[PDB]
């Protein structure tokens, strides 16, 4: 019972630091689509 | 006008069951035997208000037979009837036909005289079978070598189920057939085939059954045979005995195997979503979809067919649609038959048990041809029973019950010599 | 009463067959009546 | 301290900025042939209704 | 409407998966934030298919988690896209198979393919109409092979009529990443030939010199690779995702590919690939993709088609084209090297077409081929098995599992037999 | 007098949707259903200002049918005149004859039933399949049979798409090509070719466009089936029905195969270039190389044909070009039939499309006549038919959806009796 | 209008009171300090079923709280929403059962009930129409079980017509606190099965199942168990308290789940219940209601349902809703597993609709369950009490009180004929 519960306590620790990270590494991905797609301009009909 | 019946094995005993009770429930007759012209065919007035079937149930376990006696109907049979044997003959034809049918075949000969001697017009007779066990192929073909010796110019209609080419329950079942065949081929003058996967197919694709045990087998088989008979039981615009039969579907002494179908064969639901015609019925009763038997007859050529009608038709549609599927180009007759047909009306319908699986339908279609995709059937079960024998396998008990290789070679023979005829014929 | 039931559906087709030639009279002088309206508003 | 499995990975495998369609752009050949026939205005060259 | 369940195993398959899920969000115009910003309303009448809508536009992927060692969950979770998978979906053990077929086939998932049967059975009655079940693992490795094989023979048994696919990377002759690649590739395979539907072989070797050629990389990292396995994941299935000129879902490609039901092992490309600095030299035109399809060295397989037939082809074309030279590439490729294609078939090629390109290209075209070729790199892995297992070198880690020499007994035998039917219908 | 159409498969509905723009465009219908007596065959009228046309798009696949409900037409069409299915068939003959179809046609029908019924002068029926692949020809194989049953008396204008020779697209099209035929055969009245590798060629060809798709092949066939219905749609010299291509066409019940041509196939540019006239028109619908079927008429013999006249045409003229027509014998006609041509003039010329490529031509000419290169077309396909049945290819698909190999012979009986009743008509 | 007068018992049936007064506050609108502030006016006119006006907009809640303990009444009135309930209502004696049947049954009973009968008879005669009575506590402790049978016998002795509830925590052997459980769970059972008019189950090791596995909580203390307790009994009055398409009071509930009158024991789950992280993820829809509640492990009772059958069944429901899907997915769970219905009762679930769902929610659903599966547990502690009684152990503490050997024997006669009649009906 005790497995479980350690179980349980790290699998909620790893869940928020995962949070945390994913979190962190958005923004640059964020920017580098930002920068190819600054290369395609829409066409004017 | 009468003809009696006997059963003989499990299967048959089954189907005698089935077949019974139906024609119980056709005559308005309860379990006990009283009734709260018709039925004299079958059944003979006893004391006041009694009706016994003109039936037989014979069988060397006691077993099912028991269970008949136990069973709800108790009183419908005379129980002296109800002959049981003591031990089985254990699928071994040589054990059923030489070991344990020498002695209760005395017992079943003194009885079918004197069912007989009750009888004034006697037509014929009409067995059940299935040719795939042991006491069903040998004291049967016994029996009924007997009655050829006794009566000889009398009818005999040989219902025998046979096993089919990929489902099948024993192991040793190709013997007892080619076993079989070599008396039921010369002896009796009507024969019909049953096999057991058509079935199978019938009752999974329009009976719409996943999990169909043999009652329901039994109860449609009991139709097909109520079908059958009804132009003998009940008055119809163009009504056919037996006796027709034999001058009528039988082209060669030797060539008499007819195939069975019938139609329409629906659910309780699917009743109220189509409205019934005879066209449609009539161009079922020809498709393999619903046949009754392991066959292609596209691949054959038909010799003749007879074509059985219940319920509500008149003969101009009948005429009309035999026109239709003589104009069909789908299926072919032989040459030296410019036509093998025969029609058959009666006014009663088929009728339906509660607790069944069959509909209320107006009208119903039983059909019965001849043509040479049974030779094909022959051949597929002779080559398997040949490919067992080149080793020898299984028959050493049969040898040992005291039989020996010549009947064998010779059953073999037969079976090729009747091969030959069902190609040459076709041509 | 052995023809009974095949009786009553001989009542029953030629019944609904003189129904069936009564509509048909009925959709002949519909036809008509239209047709003389039309020509009558082309001329 | 961290790896390199955050990586843009489209410029580097499969891009072409001169030939790219833009998503505005996007239309099924069915959508591109049955127009407005009142008012067509995608085809250089018509029949124009002369009264 | 027509739905597509994907299932992820193992290392390579988690990542491979990950990737696959980024091409498709980015597709559809969705942010790794879950919510829809795309401009084309072309996307979102067919976003059923992947993804489900929970509240306010968040739109959480129909995938399933499966693994059994924490660092490659980090890994998905870390990462961009990491954050939009249901965290339901991560049904995962803790102990770790480890390069054992037993380990992962009887002991750990015998307490971990339960839940992982709850969770798949959750989300498949969750659609209408459910198209099939899509999958990605590897063959060389313990948990992907073992666990995810018996899950696909699992729902095999439960769903019978609902198609499979798969993706599965295979062992290497020069690129040998673990030791004991035979003995899980054959119960691989031997399992897969009598559940599988349909089988796409990949290996990494042939991504690595795809990279060499083609793409004339420097450093392809496992982004690359897993970047093009996926732009073909996303390619097979484009279809359903799009109105085209003449659709082909998956049983369409698998009656016109499988002639025969152990006939089923396929090969795939994808066109255009060219270099950074080349991006101006080809034209978007048919000829040209056509010409790049049908090379061997786009091949995504270590199987050179030139030393066997092909047996069936399917081409799935995507963006506004015309018919017509399609048909007539088909034909000219067929008619001139006639000796490659068998004869007792006409017309080995299908063809679909759809209009709406991969997001960053003007028109693509992807290649699965039903080549009789493939019988090498099974003879390939038969030569080490047999070798190997010659004198039983790391038998006792399976068998002290509850297994047999038997079972090494039937997938060798099965594997050669396949061998042999390839090699008569050459 | 009017004509109901249905739309099978994802070929059919495109050219429906091609099809219905131009009966739309040429009646000056603005696609939303009203106005700014002659569409009455086509649109009927309800409420005030707004018509509805009578056909259904129906198939099994979703995708294109939903694309379509939300194109240009939107309010046109009525919604459930829109029929789609939820799972595709896949390219099986069986898939969408047993599987999936059973379910569907009923519904299909009972829609068309009351889009009958709302009619009072329907002519007959109109149906626009393919069948290389197993949505369009299973189902609509089923419904053709199931409509055969229910009507009958009614025509049914057949114009379907077999594959190629050369260019083909699928692998196991050669299956349910030929199980369609097996019922063409027999529920088909009149049926009208339409392969692509010849228009596709008269496309690169006269059209010079160099990158041509289903659309502009869609487009002519909508110009040839508007051709051949304007005869009822409009009032011109010499008026014909639909009863005119089974009377005059049909010469055996079972020989009811047409060739389609049509002419002028000129573009817009080049209709500044030529003097267009009866003669040069009438005399280029008869080379091979402006017939919609990649066949050779010199190796066949002509037995009937059709010609339908738009625009400004004078009887003398179509009189002096058929008597020209006659008179060479670069082409032969049949002793069998010495007058094999049927006319027919409409006052109204063809109509033009924004953005199609044919010009807007004082007249054009329709060309459906019978021959026997027909059966080459069905002798090639059968070649490889037969090349590849002898390995038991693909079969497995069909036998598990609920098939058998039987009806696979069947047909190709049935194709062979064909090729042999073509190959003694042609003597 | 129809009344609700609310009983507590025990420290357990003193925490559950004081959340589900916390609660059902929460929803009228009234802030801790007792007066009302509230937006809605469907706020207004069904609140004399819980309160009463006092003066200036306060309402006071209808409730009596009992104890032995000064420190259950201190923790209440410490807390907050701890300074609504009048001090009258506290009734209290001084020194304690103290896990003891027959002290709270015979002796401390003896002095206390005349004042707790006081004060429930002068509350229950200053309301019109009394709908029933509520009570929760405990069959663990011995001012719980003992005291709180002996009122429940009092209360049916004077007012017999009216309703009564009881929620009642029943000890398992898995998380077990005192070691005489048995012997105050047997007898407060006894007399429960001919004294209270239906019975709700409820179990702490259930409950913690609950927060573990679907809430996903690392530290489950008493605060959640008890907010799921409250949430469920405030869902199961909600009709009363607000306009339905189809309202169902506790009369109408009873008569629908009660075929005979010793069966009354129902088992209880609560529906929807997600944890933070899966919050997001989640679309609300009458499915993924109807799924969770019938789950075998949602419900808040010691007793696998999987192992019985469903004798009865009802289901309450709140929120602006379609009664269609309602009904469909009642039928679709009807027919599904038909083996876990029983055969000569068709159509077992009672269904019902309230428009008003809880604060912070959309959608919400209840379950009450007549099963014979409740009959596990009734063994589950007959077995135990069998096993200990057949030596005497501890007894010299009941006998010597008042109690003899007479009261123990009928007591496992009464569970032994009641489990077989359960057990008859299966
Ligand atoms: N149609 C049908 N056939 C049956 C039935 N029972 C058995 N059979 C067939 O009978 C064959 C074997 O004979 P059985 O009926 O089982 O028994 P038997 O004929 O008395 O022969 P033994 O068992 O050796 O005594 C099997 O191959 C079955 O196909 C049944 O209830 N209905
Ligand atoms: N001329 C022409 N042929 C078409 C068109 N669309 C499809 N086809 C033909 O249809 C054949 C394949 O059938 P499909 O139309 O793709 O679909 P289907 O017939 O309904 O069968 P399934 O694909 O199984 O659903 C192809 O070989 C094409 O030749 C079209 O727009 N114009
Ligand atoms: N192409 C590709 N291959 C991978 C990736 N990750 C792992 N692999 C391959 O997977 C193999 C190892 O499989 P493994 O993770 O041990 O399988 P498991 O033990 O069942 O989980 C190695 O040979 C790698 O080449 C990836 O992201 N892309
Ligand atoms: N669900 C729940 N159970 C409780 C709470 N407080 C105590 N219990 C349970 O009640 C049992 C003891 O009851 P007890 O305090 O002796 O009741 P009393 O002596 O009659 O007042 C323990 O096993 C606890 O698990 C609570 O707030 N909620
Ligand atoms: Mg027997
Ligand atoms: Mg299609």
């Amino acid at each position: 019972i005790h497995m479980t519960d350690g179980i349980r306590r790290e699998t909620m620790k790893k869940e928020t630091l995962a949070r945390e990270r994913s979190l962190a590494a958005q923004s640059p991905y964020m920017a580098q689509v930002a920068t190819y797609r600054a290369r395609n301009p829409p066409l004017d009909h | 006008r009468e003809v009696i019946s006997i059963h003989i094995g499990q299967a048959g005993i089954q189907v005698g069951n089935a077949c019974w009770e139906l024609y119980c429930l056709e005559h308005g007759i309860q379990p006990d035997g009283q009734m709260p012209d018709a039925f004299n065919t079958f059944f003979s007035e006893t004391g006041a208000g009694k009706h016994v079937p003109r039936c037989i149930f014979l069988d060397l376990e006691p077993t099912v037979v028991d269970e008949v006696r136990t069973g709800t109907y108790r009183q419908l049979f005379h129980p002296e009837q109800l002959i049981s044997g003591k031990e089985d003959a254990a699928n071994n034809f040589a054990r059923g036909h030489y070991t344990i049918g020498k002695e209760i075949v005395d017992l079943a000969l003194d009885r079918i005289r004197k069912l007989a001697d009750n009888c004034t017009g006697l037509q014929g007779f009409l067995v059940f079978n299935a040719v795939g066990g042991g006491t069903g192929s040998g004291l049967g073909s016994l029996l009924l070598e007997r009655l050829s010796v006794d009566y000889g110019k009398k009818s005999k209609l040989g219902f025998t189920v046979y096993p089919s080419p990929q489902v099948s329950t024993a192991v040793v079942e190709p013997y007892n057939s080619v076993l079989s065949t070599h008396s039921l081929l010369e002896h009796t003058d009507v024969a019909v085939m049953l096999d057991n996967e058509a079935i199978y197919d019938i009752c999974r694709r329009s009976l719409d059954i996943e999990r169909p045990t043999y009652t329901n087998l039994n109860r449609l088989i009991a139709q097909v045979i109520s079908s059958l008979t009804a132009s003998l039981r009940f008055d119809g615009a163009l009504n056919v005995d037996i006796t027709e039969f034999q001058t009528n579907l039988v082209p060669y002494p030797r060539i008499h195997f007819m195939l069975s179908s019938y139609a329409p064969i629906i659910s309780a639901e699917k009743a109220y979503h189509e409205q019934l015609s005879v066209a449609e019925i009539t161009n079922a009763a020809f498709e393999p979809a619903s046949m009754m038997v392991k066959c292609d007859p596209r691949h054959g050529k038909y010799m003749a067919c007879c074509l059985m009608y219940r319920g509500d038709v008149v003969p101009k549609d009948v005429n009309a649609s035999v026109a239709t599927i003589k104009t069909k180009r789908t299926i072919q007759f032989v040459d030296w038959c410019p036509t093998g047909f025969k029609c058959g009306i009666n006014y009663q319908p088929p009728t339906v048990v509660p607790g069944g699986d069959l509909a209320k339908v107006q009208r119903a279609v039983c059909m019965i041809s001849n043509s040479t995709a049974i030779g094909e059937i022959f051949s597929r079960l002779d080559h398997k029973f040949d490919l067992m024998y080149a080793k020898r396998a299984f028959v050493h008990w049969y040898v040992g019950e005291g039989m020996e290789e010549g009947e064998f070679s010779e059953a073999r023979e037969d079976l090729a010599a009747l091969e030959k005829d069902f190609e040459e014929v076709g041509a | 009463p052995p023809d009974a039931r095949i009786q009553k559906m001989r009542e029953l087709e030629e019944r609904l067959a003189n129904l069936k030639a009564d509509r048909k009279v009925e959709q002949k002088m519909v036809a008509v009546a239209e047709f003389e309206a039309r020509t009558t508003k082309k001329i | 301290s961290l790896g390199d499995a955050l990586t843009a990975t489209h410029p580097r495998v499969i891009e072409h900025v001169q030939a790219q369609t833009h998503a505005a752009d996007w239309q099924s050949t069915v959508q591109a042939t049955y127009r407005p026939p009142s008012d067509a205005t995608r085809n250089a060259a018509a029949y124009v209704n002369t009264s | 409407m027509r739905e597509i369940v994907h299932i992820q195993g193992g290392q390579c398959g988690n990542q491979i998966g990950a990737k696959f899920w980024e091409v498709v969000s980015d597709e559809h115009g969705i942010d790794p934030t879950g919510t829809y910003h795309g401009d084309s309303d072309l996307q979102l009448e067919r976003i059923n298919v992947y993804f489900n809508e929970a509240t306010g536009g968040r739109y959480v992927p129909r995938a399933i988690l499966m693994d059994l060692e924490p660092g490659t969950m980090d890994s998905v979770r870390s990462g961009p896209y990491g954050q939009i998978f249901r965290p339901d979906n991560f049904v995962f053990g803790q102990t770790g198979a480890g390069n054992n077929w037993a380990k992962g086939h009887y002991t750990e998932g015998a307490e971990l393919i339960d839940s992982v049967l709850d969770v798949v059975r959750k989300e498949a009655e969750s659609c209408d109409c459910l198209q099939g079940f899509q999958v990605c693992h590897s063959l060389g490795g313990g948990t992907g092979s073992g666990m995810g094989t018996l899950l696909i023979s699992k729902i095999r048994e439960e769903y019978p009529d609902r198609m499979m696919l798969t993706f599965s990377v295979v062992p290497s002759p020069k690129v040998s990443d673990t030791v004991v690649e035979p003995y899980n590739a054959t119960l691989s395979v031997h399992q897969l030939v009598e559940n599988a539907d349909e089988c796409m072989v990949l290996d990494n070797e042939a991504l690595y010199d795809i990279c060499f050629r083609t793409l004339k990389l420097t450093t392809p990292t496992f982004g690359d690779l897993n970047h093009l396995i996926s732009a073909v994941m996303s390619g097979i299935t484009c279809c359903l995702r799009f109105p085209g000129q003449l659709n082909a879902d998956l049983r369409k490609l698998a009656v016109n590919l499988i002639p025969f039901p152990r006939l089923h092992f396929f090969m795939v490309g994808f066109t255009p690939l060219t270099s950074r600095g080349s991006q101006q030299y080809r034209a978007l035109t048919v000829p040209e993709l056509t010409q790049q399809m049908w090379d061997a060295k786009n091949m995504m397989c270590a199987a050179d088609p030139r030393h066997g037939r092909y047996l069936t082809a399917s081409a799935l074309f995507r963006g506004r084209m015309s018919t017509k030279e399609v048909d007539e590439q088909m034909l000219n490729v067929q008619n001139k090297n006639s000796s490659y294609f068998v004869e007792w078939i006409p017309n080995n090629v299908k063809s679909s077409v759809c209009d709406i390109p991969p997001k960053g290209l003007k028109m693509s075209a992807t290649f699965i081929g039903n080549s009789t070729a493939i019988q090498e790199m099974f003879k390939r892995v038969s030569e080490q098995f047999t070798a190997m297992f010659r004198r039983k070198a790391f038998l006792h880690w399976y068998t002290g599992e509850g297994m047999d020499e038997m079972e090494f007994t039937e997938a060798e035998s099965n594997m050669n037999d396949l061998v042999s039917e390839y090699q008569q219908y050459q």
